[PDB]
């Protein structure tokens, strides 16, 4: 069963005595129904919808990396509402292993 | 022979020098989050079962 | 007992009261709940407790009611549904006075047994 | 275009749209039934038009099973998300997907047209001979609808099976749920077609299978060899939905994924070999009865494992997250409701208990709690979860605690009393009844009118 | 009341929990490490000792 | 094109003509009528009345109405 | 013998044969197990 990543005590040792757990808000913000402008036409309302996607949002950490909107299933990865053609570039499921080959390295 | 890819030629996502100096801190937070997660699993499993 | 015997890196509150605080709340207003049990304006942060000063990992707990009414609020500072009360105040009390806990539980079970048996029989 | 579209997501919307439309006719028939049963006497159907009631109950059952819940849970949600869950661009067979929905609509038009034009008589949704073969042409029309529906079901099953060849990710539990239902269809439908053809032969080709020296019990074997696999073809997609909703909304990884998957496979194999629990009162041999009773009770084991794995998904979830969303409430309500339906199923599984409870309203309440409550709520919960992805609006459902509470209370007012009258006893498929059963029938009728009123508040 | 406090104090002393026998492979916290998290973390249910 | 990105773009962007919704509701309403109209027609055909009067197939008191 | 108004008759009523008594008792025997299965599962439907 999965119980999280394994931690060695050495990795829990801080580099400063004042280090605490970063208090970054992971609430993306306040939202509601997407509100279109009357002036916008069909094309410009499409752009508006594409700019309100929660799955394109993320939270930036103190070191500049961002934790993205994540989901257990790929159903939450398409634009909402679903466009006619979704996964043009095949979504990549990344598997990890310990195998390596020499060609990838240089001395 | 196989084609060669050079990681040194890849443009990187923008990160300030201040942010780059905090990498160890963020890793440290991640380990403590995994430690707290794993312990809580045992605690909760005992309580609810 | 998570803070007491399992994990020593989370802030541990002081019990203000082993009973919930009854308060009238209004929709559209934001309330701040004391998570350390040392505020003198319970159940709210008074501006002088640990939560107000952001000391020792204590922070005020934001809360907002959907509708107006009277709501129960946690005094033990450990209820699962904090700031709201769900009975954790009694549970935490039993941990601190296990002999008393047995007395109440026996009495509650005794009443439940009598009524259910009397009606069904 | 509208009818020419091959987009798998558009076709999924069509399936839900058509299920609601046809569903209006289904609910109306249900209201007729409950109105009639409000007291003893004739209320809305004349004593000289009792054949209409027999037709109402027959069409109610057939439409709700084959034209509403099956197109909604096996055609609607599946055609919209399955290709996305499989990280594939579109469904494997685009043109077949288009014709399947068109076929469903055409078979629906045939059925309703037969109401208007043919004499109205009924033989139950189980079309038992010899009654089914001595009827009028409306029975012939209904047979054509079922056969046509069977074509759509099988080709759709072929479509989903081909996802195994193209799936680019991991087969999630929901995908496993649809694949196994597809397998159940591929193995059960061909048997149904054969027995339906024999019904036609006796109706239209002067065949003699269902007259003396021919065993009428033969039909019941072949029919129910498809019948019971059908009830699991209708519930398994619902189980798949429940798994996704609980994991997503509680932010908890599915526990015992492989046991969930192996529980679905097990239910299918067992569901393919227990059909004769519908034939307990015919007079089968003692050993046959004992075999079927034994295997029927076994189905509870895999079904029970899934229920408990769902419970732990909801346990321990963060309190800060708002739990009043309609999708979450419906998913939780499914566990509470399905256990009631399943337990009563185990009660009726004991054949000696079944002698008293066969062809009584206890059976009705049993399969209503699972389908009319459980399956409906599961389809609603699934659509509600995909509201943003689907994009529909102009309804007040997403956060409506009044609707959920009123629905739960009133739906139970309808069918809980039907368990009581099962030991009274009130037979099924009847309209008139003794005066001492009015109280419970009246209470259920009050429940039916109330549920309909609550359906208007969503708009 | 004297007996009440006596039995209350007798029960209390016996029930005080001992450290759990972790059934999971976790590291030892570095020595001298205090409170690092805050009270806005998702609440962890308060569970009675066995 | 941007207009073609979303399936049913007019409806999703909230510009669709309301007549489409009206037709959908009308279609459902017609479907419902297939259970009521034949009921009335069949009742009249075999009795001469479109709908019965509660308990008119049983013995009624003199003052019953 | 005949249905009576507003009667639960849970498991059956008024048996007049040994087999009829058997049917009533079979239902009564399993009923507590059904209650256990329900109560035990429902009690854990919560956060
Ligand atoms: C001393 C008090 C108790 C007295 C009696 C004791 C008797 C002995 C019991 C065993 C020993 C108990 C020892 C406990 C010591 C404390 C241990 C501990 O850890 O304490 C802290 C711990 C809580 O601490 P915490 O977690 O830190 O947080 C504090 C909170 O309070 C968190 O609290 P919580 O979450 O634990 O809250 C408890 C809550 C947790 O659970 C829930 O809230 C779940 C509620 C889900 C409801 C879902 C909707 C259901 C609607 C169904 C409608 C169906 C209609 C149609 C039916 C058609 C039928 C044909 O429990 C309930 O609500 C009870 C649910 C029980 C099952 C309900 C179903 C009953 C079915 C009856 C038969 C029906 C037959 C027909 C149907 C078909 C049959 C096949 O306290 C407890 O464990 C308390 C447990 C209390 C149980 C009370 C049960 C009363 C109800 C009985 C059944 C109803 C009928 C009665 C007549
Ligand atoms: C002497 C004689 C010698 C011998 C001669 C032998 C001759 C042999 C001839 C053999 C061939 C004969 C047949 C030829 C067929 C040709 C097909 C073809 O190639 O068409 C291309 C042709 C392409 O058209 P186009 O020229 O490019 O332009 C079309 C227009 O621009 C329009 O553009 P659009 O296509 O985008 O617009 C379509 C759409 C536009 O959308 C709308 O109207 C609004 C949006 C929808 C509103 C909401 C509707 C309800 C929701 C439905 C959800 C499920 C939809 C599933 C997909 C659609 C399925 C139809 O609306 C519709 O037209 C139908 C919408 C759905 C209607 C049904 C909905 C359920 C109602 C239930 C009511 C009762 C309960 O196809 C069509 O567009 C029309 C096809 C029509 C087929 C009709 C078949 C009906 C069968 C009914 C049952 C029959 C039995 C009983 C009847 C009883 C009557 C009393
Ligand atoms: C006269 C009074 C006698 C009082 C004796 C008290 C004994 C006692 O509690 O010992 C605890 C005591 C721990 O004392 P502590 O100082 O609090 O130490 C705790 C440490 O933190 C760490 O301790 P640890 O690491 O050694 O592990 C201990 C912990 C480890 O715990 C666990 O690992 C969890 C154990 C519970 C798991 C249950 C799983 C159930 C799963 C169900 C799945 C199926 C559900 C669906 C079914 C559907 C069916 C249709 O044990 C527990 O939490 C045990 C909880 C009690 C289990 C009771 C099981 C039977 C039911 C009894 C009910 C009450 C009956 C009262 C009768 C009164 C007279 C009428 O243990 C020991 O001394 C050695 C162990
Ligand atoms: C169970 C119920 C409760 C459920 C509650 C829970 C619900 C939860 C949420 C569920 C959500 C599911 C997913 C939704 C996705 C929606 C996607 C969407 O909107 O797609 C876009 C799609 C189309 O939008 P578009 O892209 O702009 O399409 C443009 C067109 O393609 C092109 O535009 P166009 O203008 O060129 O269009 C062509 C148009 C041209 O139209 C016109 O020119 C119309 C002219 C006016 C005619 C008006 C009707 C006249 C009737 C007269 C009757 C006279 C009777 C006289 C009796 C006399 C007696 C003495 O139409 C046609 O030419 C063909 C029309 C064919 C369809 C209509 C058929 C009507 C019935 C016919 C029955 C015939 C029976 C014959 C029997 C014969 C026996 C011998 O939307 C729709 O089609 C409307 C959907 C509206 C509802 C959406 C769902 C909302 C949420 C649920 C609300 C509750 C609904 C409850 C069910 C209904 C209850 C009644
Ligand atoms: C989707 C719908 C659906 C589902 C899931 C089921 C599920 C079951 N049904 Fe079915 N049934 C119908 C729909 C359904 N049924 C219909 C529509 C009819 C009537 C058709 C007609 O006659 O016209 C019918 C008729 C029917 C009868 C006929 C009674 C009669 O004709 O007199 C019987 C009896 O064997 C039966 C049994 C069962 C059993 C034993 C299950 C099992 O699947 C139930 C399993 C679930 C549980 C058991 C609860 C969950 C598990 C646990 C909580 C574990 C713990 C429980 C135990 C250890 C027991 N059903
Ligand atoms: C899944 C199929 C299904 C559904 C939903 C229902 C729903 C209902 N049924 Fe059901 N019924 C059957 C299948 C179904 N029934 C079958 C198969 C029989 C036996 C047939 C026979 O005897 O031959 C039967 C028999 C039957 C009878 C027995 C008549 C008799 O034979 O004597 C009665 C009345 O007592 C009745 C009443 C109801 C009521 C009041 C509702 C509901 O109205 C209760 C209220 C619930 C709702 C109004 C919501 C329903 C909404 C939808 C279905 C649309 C969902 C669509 C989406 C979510 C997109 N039904
Ligand atoms: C799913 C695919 C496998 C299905 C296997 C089902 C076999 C179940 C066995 C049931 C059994 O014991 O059969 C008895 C039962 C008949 O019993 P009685 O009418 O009482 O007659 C007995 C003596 N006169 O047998 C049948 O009806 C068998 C029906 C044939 C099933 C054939 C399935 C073919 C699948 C391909
Ligand atoms: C009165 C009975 C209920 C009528 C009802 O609700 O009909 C709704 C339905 C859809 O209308 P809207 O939801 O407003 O859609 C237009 C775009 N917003 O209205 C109609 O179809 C109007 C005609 C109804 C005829 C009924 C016979
Ligand atoms: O049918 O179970
Ligand atoms: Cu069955
Ligand atoms: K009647
Ligand atoms: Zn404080
Ligand atoms: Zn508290």
């Amino acid at each position: 069963i999965y119980e999280g990543q394994t931690v060695q005590e050495s990795e829990l040792i801080p580099q400063e005595d004042d280090w605490v757990i970063e208090e970054t808000n992971f609430c993306l913000g306040r939202n509601c129904y997407v509100r279109f402008r009357e002036e916008d036409d069909l094309a410009r309302r499409a752009l508006h919808q594409m700019d309100s996607q929660l799955n394109k949002m993320h939270t930036r950490l103190r070191d500049g990396t961002v934790i993205p909107y994540m989901s257990f299933h790929p159903d939450e990865m398409v634009d909402r509402p679903a466009p006619i053609h979704t996964f043009s570039e095949k979504p990549l499921l990344k598997w990890t292993w310990d195998e390596t080959y020499e060609e990838a390295y240089d001395d | 022979k196989p084609l060669k890819i050079y990681r040194s030629r890849l443009p990187l996502p923008y990160r300030t020098d201040e942010e780059i100096s905090q990498e160890k801190y963020v890793n440290w937070c991640g380990r403590w989050y995994s430690y707290r997660q794993r312990l809580q699993g045992d605690y909760y499993s005992r309580h609810y079962f | 007992t998570w803070t007491e015997i399992w994990w020593e890196h989370d802030p541990t509150p002081k019990v203000a009261q082993y009973r919930p605080y009854v308060c009238t709340v209004e929709s559209g207003k934001v309330y701040w709940w004391c998570a350390c049990g040392e505020s003198k304006t319970q159940p709210w942060v008074d501006g002088h407790c640990k939560c107000s000063k952001r000391e020792g990992g204590f922070r005020p707990r934001r809360w907002e009611p959907e509708h107006d009414g009277v709501r129960l609020f946690c005094g033990c500072k450990s209820c699962f549904s904090s700031p709201t009360w769900n009975g954790g105040c009694f549970t935490k009390w039993m941990q601190s006075n296990p002999a008393g806990g047995m007395l109440y539980c026996f009495a509650a079970a005794f009443g439940f047994g009598t009524l259910t048996v009397y009606r069904k029989f | 275009f509208y009818i020419l579209v091959n987009n798998n997501k558009r076709i999924g919307i069509y399936y839900i749209k058509l299920s609601i439309i046809i569903g209006i006719l289904g609910i109306v028939l249900s209201y007729i039934i409950r109105v009639e049963l409000y007291n003893s006497g004739n209320r809305i159907i004349k004593y000289d038009n009792v054949n209409y009631y027999n037709m109402v109950i027959t069409l109610h059952g057939l439409l709700m099973i084959f034209y509403i819940i099956m197109p909604g849970l096996y055609g609607g949600i599946p055609l919209y998300i399955l290709p996305i869950l499989s990280v594939i661009t579109d469904i494997v067979l685009p043109r077949i997907n288009n014709i399947s929905i068109i076929i469903v609509l055409i078979s629906y038009i045939v059925v309703i047209n037969s109401i208007v034009i043919e004499y109205n008589i009924g033989t139950g949704w189980t079309l038992y001979p010899p009654l089914s073969i001595i009827g009028t042409v409306i029975v012939n029309m209904i047979l054509y609808g079922l056969i046509i529906i069977g074509i759509s079901s099988i080709i759709s099953a072929i479509n989903f099976m081909n996802i195994l060849i193209v799936i680019d990710g991991i087969i999630y539990v929901y995908i496993w749920s649809i694949i196994i239902t597809s397998v159940l269809l591929i193995i059960s439908l061909p048997i149904l077609n054969g027995i339906l053809l024999m019904i036609l032969s006796d109706i239209y080709f002067n065949s003699i299978y269902f007259i003396l020296n021919g065993d009428v019990v033969l039909y019941q074997h072949l029919f129910w060899y498809f019948g019971h696999p059908e009830v699991y073809i209708l519930i398994l997609p619902a189980f798949g939905i429940i798994s996704i909703i609980l994991s997503v909304l509680n932010n908890k990884i599915i526990f015992g994924m492989k046991s969930m998957i192996l529980a679905i496979i097990m239910i299918s194999i067992l569901g393919s070999i227990v059909w004769a629990h519908h034939i307990y009162t015919v007079g089968l041999e003692l050993d046959t009865k004992i075999y079927f009773n034994n295997l029927t009770l076994i189905i509870s084991i895999p079904t029970g494992n899934k229920i408990y794995n769902w419970i732990i998904l909801y346990i321990g979830s963060y309190n800060i997250l708002y739990n009043g969303y309609q999708s979450l409430i419906f998913s939780i309500m499914f566990i509470i409701i399905f256990i009631i339906g399943g337990i009563t199923g185990i009660i009726i599984s004991i054949d000696i208990i079944d002698i008293g409870l066969h062809d009584t309203y206890y059976i009705v309440s049993h399969f209503h709690y699972i389908l009319s409550i459980g399956a409906v709520i599961s389809l609603l919960a699934g659509i509600l979860l995909l509201k943003d992805i689907i994009g529909y609006y102009n309804v007040i459902i997403k956060i409506n605690k009044y609707f959920g509470l009123l629905l739960f209370i009133n739906i139970n007012i309808i069918f809980t009393p039907q368990f009581i009258i099962g030991f009274n006893v009130m037979p099924r498929r009847i309209l008139e009844y003794s005066d001492n059963i009015i109280v419970w029938n009246l209470i259920s009728s009050i429940g039916s009118i109330s549920t309909i009123l609550i359906l208007l508040s969503i708009f | 009341a004297a007996v009440r406090s006596q039995i209350e104090a007798a029960v209390y002393k016996w029930t005080r929990p001992r450290p759990p026998r972790l059934g999971v492979a976790v590291p030892r916290s570095p020595p001298g490490t205090g409170i690092l998290f805050h009270t806005n973390m998702q609440t962890i249910r308060y569970s009675l000792s066995p | 094109n941007l207009e073609d990105h979303f399936d049913l773009a007019e409806y999703m962007m909230k510009m669709h003509n309301p007549m489409s919704e009206y037709l959908y509701w009308i279609a459902g309403f017609v479907s419902g009528l297939h259970g009521i109209l034949p009921l009335l027609h069949s009742n009249y055909y075999f009795s001469g009345m479109f709908l019965p009067r509660d308990n008119d197939n049983t013995q009624l008191c003199d003052d019953s109405w | 013998d005949i249905p009576w108004p507003a009667r639960t008759d849970w498991g059956g009523h008024d048996p007049a044969t040994p087999f009829a008594e058997l049917m009533i008792n079979t239902h009564s025997m399993f009923w507590p197990v059904a209650i256990f299965i329900y109560v035990s599962a429902i009690y854990m439907v919560k956060k």
